[PDB]
């Protein structure tokens, strides 16, 4: 658990992804960035670029500021990482891990965590991600596990 | 003579049903006992008639166990008699606003030739009927502080429904209260509630 | 009348108003089926000054929202 | 289904239905308009999964055909079941997962 700020998207290259307006755009934009193939050649490509594109969309429909965009883009990252680094039904060690991150961006107190955040849209994601993934967890599990 | 039993059936509004049952228990066109708006309290009350053709001293037996709750069957025992008929009083009270449905299998033994009979029912409930007049009750005129000033304003509930219910107030300083707090109305009873309003705010 | 002041009368008004945009419309028929197919439970282009003639708009019993002056 | 120990498809159907009643528990549909939506996540699911091929749109298009079956009054074709802002909501289910993750659906159920 540590800070994922600026740690796989920089601050250019969400500028980036601000310019593209679009869905489209934005969506060719994070494959140049992701270093994914084409989504029509593998589908491991195709479901990140989808997952992480619909997720810069909703983001863009509520609004915040940019050091959150790097550090939720990169907890995604390192969380998909974790739960496609077993083949083991690992839904729990993943909560619990993750769940110690939180403290490490949500409370105030140097170096371990940072003050970027509210409380209320906290509270949003801990609605948002119980509901949707790690009820399609074992979708993601399906594909990405050996 | 030898005889068999077949399903000769009425219904409330003297429909016949028709002999050798092949309507009366046809998946597709089994008899759909559906309700207009029933409350709670007083059953949707519907009259079916069974007709006998024989003198036989036997039982039947009611399957769905007798439902509880949702569904009385008037009567429950009683052996019939020869070219008697056998009226049965289906009450339908249902405990929530989601349409219920039940399933009355008619289990008869004499003997495809012939088979066990079907009843569908089903029974909507009208979620609240409850109607407040005024919608809106106004204090015209200033009430200087510790002053109380009442009102009476008239609430009924055009439905079969004796539902009990509570009056809550959005009150940060107990300015308003209603008497009774809480209360039991009567089917298509109209009740009167006094409001009390001790406000001294500026 | 006044509960406290003497003589004066105190006129309040009601009513109903829309819960949300105003310029949301209603069409003329509120259904186009049948009368008998549900499932149950002009005079000349005058443009002038034809009376538009307001039906008794249906008793809203309990609207979600009264105005009042 | 098996046990989902042992087919992880069958765990993933069963993960989606059991995500099917726990969520509907709530606001409220009749068991009426339950199996209603019920039979239509499933149909759906045969559908997307009956070719390998890609069949975003035209799954679409039928669940929303089959959704106005279940939302507007018309005997024998279409039944009064849903309500208006129930209606939307089930549009609103359809597509929000099994559009996007119909590439994971797609990739376990599709040999």
């Amino acid at each position: 658990p540590r800070i994922c700020m600026w740690k796989y998207l920089d601050i250019h290259s969400m500028h980036r992804l601000e310019k593209a307006a679009t869905v489209e755009k934005m969506r060719e934009v994070l494959a140049e960035l992701l270093e994914l193939g084409f989504p029509e050649q593998s589908l491991r490509d195709a479901i990140i670029l989808d997952l992480f594109s619909h997720a810069l969309i909703f983001c863009r429909q509520q609004g915040f500021s940019p050091e959150q965009t790097s550090a939720a883009c990169a907890m995604l990252q390192d969380l998909h990482k974790a739960c496609v680094a077993t083949p083991l039904g690992n839904v729990e060690e993943c909560y619990r891990y993750f769940t110690s991150v939180l403290f490490c961006h949500g409370i105030r107190r140097p170096p371990f965590s940072i003050d970027l955040f509210k409380e209320e849209q906290l509270l949003a994601l801990a609605d948002y991600v119980v509901n949707t993934y790690f009820r399609h967890f074992k979708l993601y599990k399906y594909v990405f596990t050996p | 003579t030898g005889q068999l039993v077949a399903l000769d059936l009425i219904h409330i509004s003297g429909g016949k049903n028709e002999p050798d049952p092949g309507e009366l228990k046809d998946l597709t066109a089994q008899y759909f006992i559906r309700f207009e708006p029933e409350n709670v309290q007083s059953t949707a009350k519907k009259q079916l008639i069974i007709r006998n053709a024989t003198h036989v001293e036997l039982a039947f037996h009611w399957q769905i166990p007798d439902r509880e709750t949702a569904f009385s069957i008037i009567p429950e025992k009683g052996i019939l008699e020869s070219h008697s008929d056998q009226e049965f009083i289906l009450s339908f009270s249902p405990y929530k606003l989601k349409c219920f449905h039940s399933v009355l299998q008619m289990v008869l033994e004499a003997v495809d030739d012939m088979i066990v009979l079907e009843i569908e029912v089903k029974g909507l409930a009208e979620p609240f009927q409850v109607l407040l007049e005024p919608y809106a009750l106004i204090i015209p005129g200033e009430n200087y502080i510790g002053i109380t000033v009442k009102k009476d304003f008239k609430m009924w509930n055009n439905s079969k429904s004796p539902i009990r219910y509570m009056w809550g107030k959005i009150s940060h300083c107990h300015i308003i209260e209603v008497e009774p707090c809480t209360g039991v109305i009567e089917p298509n009873e109209v009740g009167d509630f006094e409001l009390n309003l001790t406000g001294g705010v500026p | 009348p006044v509960q406290e002041y003497p003589g004066a009368l105190s006129i309040t008004v009601l009513r109903p108003f829309h819960e949300a945009s105003q310029w949301i419309m209603k069409k003329e028929l509120d259904t186009i089926v049948p009368p008998n197919l549900q499932s149950r439970s002009w005079k000349g282009l005058s443009i002038g000054s034809k009376q538009l003639t307001n039906i008794p708009a249906p008793i809203l019993e309990g609207p979600k929202v009264l105005q009042m002056r």
